[PDB]
C-alpha cells in the first residue's frame, strides 16, 4: 500500500509539474 | 487551483481524501482474505494432528 500509494501521487506530483511548467511558459508570457 | 490542490494534498498526506480511502477499503478486504486462509489451515492442521 505504501508503495501503490506513493507512485500514483509521483504521477500527480507530474502533474504539479506539469502545472509547473505551464506557468514557466507564462511566466516569460508575462514577461512579453 | 494552488489553493485547492495544495490544500488537498497536504489534507490527504495524513489520509483522510477520498483517493487514499477509496483504495484502502479495497486492500484491508485483501489482507483480511490473507489472515481468514491462515487461520484455517491452521485450524484443519491442529484437529488433525488430534485424530
Amino acid at each position: 500500500i505504501k508503495l501503490c500509494k506513493e507512485r500514483l501521487y509521483s504521477s500527480i506530483e507530474q502533474k504539479i509539474k506539469k502545472l509547473q511548467e505551464e506557468r514557466l511558459l507564462m511566466d516569460v508570457a508575462n514577461v512579453h | 487551483q494552488l489553493v485547492r490542490l495544495q490544500t488537498e494534498l497536504q489534507m490527504c498526506l495524513e489520509g483522510s481524501h477520498p483517493e487514499l480511502q477509496v483504495y484502502y477499503s479495497k486492500i484491508a478486504a485483501i489482507r483480511d482474505y490473507k489472515l481468514h486462509r491462515a487461520y484455517q489451515r491452521q485450524k484443519y492442521e491442529l484437529s488433525c494432528i488430534n485424530t
